[PDB]
């Protein structure tokens, strides 16, 4: 047998990473949020520890 | 990325201040006029003796 590890595409996320507008002209919305997509990525490691 | 920055331009039309209708500062910075008048008091009653 071959299993074919193919498929696995890590999508690159490309958010602008500038605030609004120039050097900003507001500051507190910018959703402080990322380290939740980060902590979804720590649950789709242990997610894939879980379902294997 | 945004944030919740106020987002102030001149935002509440344009245009200065209320705030200077010109109220016109007339030319009382003069010198008040000179009021020289004179009164020929003497010769308007010809005093002069015709007895000789």
């Amino acid at each position: 047998y071959a299993s074919s590890p193919g498929g696995v595409y890590a999508t690159r996320s490309s958010a602008v990473r500038l605030r609004s507008s120039v050097p900003g002209v507001r500051l507190l919305q910018d959703s402080v949020d990322f380290s939740l997509a980060d902590a979804i990525n720590t649950e789709f490691k242990n997610t894939r520890t879980n379902e294997k | 990325m945004s944030t919740r920055s106020v987002s102030s331009s001149s935002y509440r039309r344009m245009f200065g201040g209320p705030g200077t209708a010109s109220r016109p500062s007339s030319s009382r910075s003069y010198v008040t006029t000179s009021t020289r008048t004179y009164s020929l008091g003497s010769a308007l009653r010809p005093s002069t003796s015709r007895s000789l």
